[PDB]
């Protein structure tokens, strides 16, 4: 809840098909940088190449819906 | 509210101050307890407030100007109050607007109030300049304050 705005405890007892995640307000913003932090960290020819998990949250986006067929 | 004098203030005034403030706050509160009780914090409701420079200053309009001025506490209330993350405040204040239920009635004179090198809106124009309040930029401004 604090970090990513979502309630595991949540998908565990509804199994909701779709979570939007809302980047509202000053807590908003916070998990909104948590999931821009977010950071795949390799190493390649001795310099550290950071790439982004979560591409499509930029500091613009208001939202992001985590997408799934059935839950 | 035309022709409402304070000696006149009674049924009407009463009601319609109950629609334009005091039911404006049972509606943000209404919206507060329903985004609070789904544990929605992180997507406030932009509230959009038709303030007014007219606080008594035309006179014969009921408690239209009591209610108007009333609205501009939501801007302390908001830093004072538990509301915060659920409601922004957007106090706009709504300038000579010709056209309307409210203003209409003083449509004749708008070309002469322009000579003073002062602006009449039309309803577009009005309604443009609101619609400026929900752009990315002004609702990222209304979060922080």
């Amino acid at each position: 809840k604090d970090t990513y705005g979502f309630s595991i405890l949540d998908i565990v007892i509804n199994n909701p098909v779709n979570l939007t995640i809302h980047f509202g307000g000053e807590k908003g913003k916070r998990i909104r940088e948590n999931y821009s932090a977010m950071i795949f960290e390799t190493i390649v020819d001795g310099k550290l190449k950071t790439e982004k998990i979560f591409k499509e949250i930029n500091e613009h986006s208001t939202s992001y819906t985590f997408r799934s067929e059935k839950g | 509210e035309q022709g409402i004098e304070l000696e006149h203030i009674d049924s009407k005034s009463e009601f319609a101050h109950r629609i334009m403030l005091t039911n404006i706050l049972r509606m943000m509160g209404c919206v507060k307890k329903q985004k609070s009780a789904r544990g929605i914090e992180t997507r406030p409701a932009q509230v959009i407030l038709p303030m007014s420079p007219n606080h008594g200053t035309f006179g014969g309009d009921g408690m239209y100007s009591e209610s108007k001025l009333s609205l501009e506490t939501l801007f302390n209330r908001w830093h004072s109050e538990s509301w915060a993350n659920q409601l922004t405040v957007c106090g706009a204040i709504i300038g000579w607007t010709r056209g309307t239920g409210l203003m209409s009635a003083n449509n004749i004179i708008a070309e002469g109030i322009e000579k003073m090198g002062v602006r009449t809106f039309s309803q577009k124009e009005m309604a443009f300049n609101l619609l400026g309040l929900l752009t990315p930029e002004v609702v990222e401004l209304c979060q922080k304050s």
